[PDB]
């Protein structure tokens, strides 16, 4: 098969014109099938977000949000970890990288967490992380 | 096997 690279970067080209659900979602299913899979493309999935580019960034959070539906509870834990929701974080505070972040970009990880604090109780640690946010007057 | 929470 094609490897989470070469899936993440064709579901997150900023050259695409329209979503590309082939690339996506192959994305979720290979990291569904691949023993260490899930660690990988949790890595994959925050350097992306994280791009300047704020197109590559939407499309990534889209994969994000596919896989999280439709996997895991591997797939959740891995993004339920601090060492990723840290890099979520990075991006929505004025702290870190939030003043040169569109409000589109830090909105939607500010939904997606919200979403997931809702459908994914156990992983506490999501909810920890939206729970700080909200404190210091992020949500929203 | 986790980092901090970061404020």
């Amino acid at each position: 098969p094609e490897t989470l690279e070469a899936r993440i970067n064709r579901a997150t080209n900023p050259l695409n014109k329209e979503l590309d659900w082939a690339s996506i979602n192959g994305f979720c299913e290979q990291l569904n099938e691949d023993f260490e899979g899930p660690p990988l493309a949790t890595r994959l999935l925050a350097h992306k977000i994280q791009s300047p580019q704020e197109w590559e960034a939407i499309q990534a959070l889209t994969v994000l949000e596919t896989c999280m539906k439709s996997c895991g509870k591997r797939f959740h834990d891995e993004v339920g970890k601090f060492r990723f929701l840290n890099e979520l974080i990075k991006v929505v505070s004025p702290k870190y990288l939030g003043s040169r972040t569109s409000e589109k970009v830090k909105n939607k990880i500010l939904e997606l967490l919200y979403s997931w604090t809702v459908g994914l109780p156990e992983e506490v640690k999501i909810a920890e992380a939206y729970q700080m946010l909200k404190k210091q007057g992020i949500v929203k | 096997s986790d980092e901090d929470l970061l404020e």
